[PDB]
């Protein structure tokens, strides 16, 4: 979270987190939400909009990231660790 | 015993067996029995 | 976790992963909490339990859109008596059909 | 027949059989 | 009783007979 | 007589009543 | 009494006569 | 059964359950 705080969310304009709470394989994505929805990272720019769209219907967990440019980052965190997702996100932001 | 509710979003509204038995009893019962049931229901609430 | 692992409400165990909190109320006042959560999108309503039955966020919004109890309680009696009402209306309509036809023929004439 | 006797028959009739009476009456009338 | 015999009995009765049917049936249930 | 005509349909059976409205629809 | 002349009575008679038929029918039925 | 105990059962159930009752009668009847 501190690493993401240092590396501000300048290029990204929108982030969306979708998960099924009853599903056993969502905890990672939930952790990701916990990291991305903090003041330390959110107060870098108010251009970013964090949306949490939690659903009950059986579906694969996934997070969506919209950049200012043509960059588009979707990743399914069903079998992805939170730390791995954060590192990948940071690398994509670096561009 | 657990509720085990909300099996699926698209589930066609599955019902417990307990809620089903009273429905069958009302249908089998005659109108005279239903008439007293309706009057008592009206007395309780309107 | 130990409390709910041996209870009726063991279906809420997957809900409790990571940071969690419980919004508790004697009465199901869902509409206002929903409308104030709408302000801050990042906050997800994971689920819960109302009136001794579990429910999801989709179910929560369905319950918020739902009307109160007393009108449904009253309509229960109407639904029960609907069969007798339909039989009475079918008995009534045959003599009433002649009067309606006469009234229509007044317009035609 | 008798008005009172037919009323008792309807009252003793079950809900499913009540649904049958209206369908038959509608087709005839 | 029988479903068929009730239908013909109601049809056989006149409107005044049906008028008394309506009052008695409603009073039984209210 | 107006009352006599009213009494006629009043004393008619349901089957004859069902014939009345159908004949009315035709003409 | 016969079905035939009731229908002819309804159509042939004037509007004020058919109006009197309705008000009599309301109190009987 | 008993007329009284049926009345208490209907009122005892909450909105969610009695909502199923209303739609259940529609499919069985009509």
């Amino acid at each position: 979270a501190a690493a993401l705080a240092r590396l501000g969310l300048r290029p990204v304009k929108q982030v969306r987190v979708q998960f099924c709470p009853f599903e056993k394989n969502v905890e990672s994505t939930r952790t990701f939400l916990q990291t991305v929805s903090s003041e330390k990272v959110r107060s870098t720019n108010l251009n970013c909009s964090v949306i949490a769209d939690v659903r009950h219907d059986g579906s694969e967990p996934c997070v969506d990231v919209l950049f200012g440019d043509g960059h588009r980052l979707i990743m399914r965190g069903a079998h992805l660790t939170a730390l791995e997702m954060l590192t990948a996100f940071a690398s994509h932001i670096r561009a | 015993e657990a509720l085990a509710g909300a099996p699926l979003d698209n589930a066609p509204k599955e019902y417990p067996p307990k809620i089903q038995q009273l429905v069958q009893d009302i249908a089998s019962l005659t109108l005279l029995e239903i008439s007293d049931l309706n009057e008592l229901l009206k007395k309780t609430l309107k | 976790k130990p409390f709910l692992e041996d209870s009726k409400y063991q279906n809420l165990l997957p809900l409790f992963v990571g940071h969690n909190m419980l919004l508790v109320s004697e009465e199901p006042k869902v509409k206002e909490m929903v409308r104030i959560l709408r302000t801050v999108p990042f906050l997800p309503l994971l689920g819960g339990c109302i009136d001794d039955t579990i429910l999801s966020r989709q179910g929560f919004i369905n319950y918020s859109k739902l009307p109160s109890l007393p009108l449904v309680q009253g309509e229960l009696v109407g639904g029960l008596t609907c069969l007798t009402a339909q039989t009475h209306s079918l008995l009534q309509h045959q003599p009433l059909q002649l009067t309606t036809l006469l009234d229509q023929y007044i317009r035609e004439q």
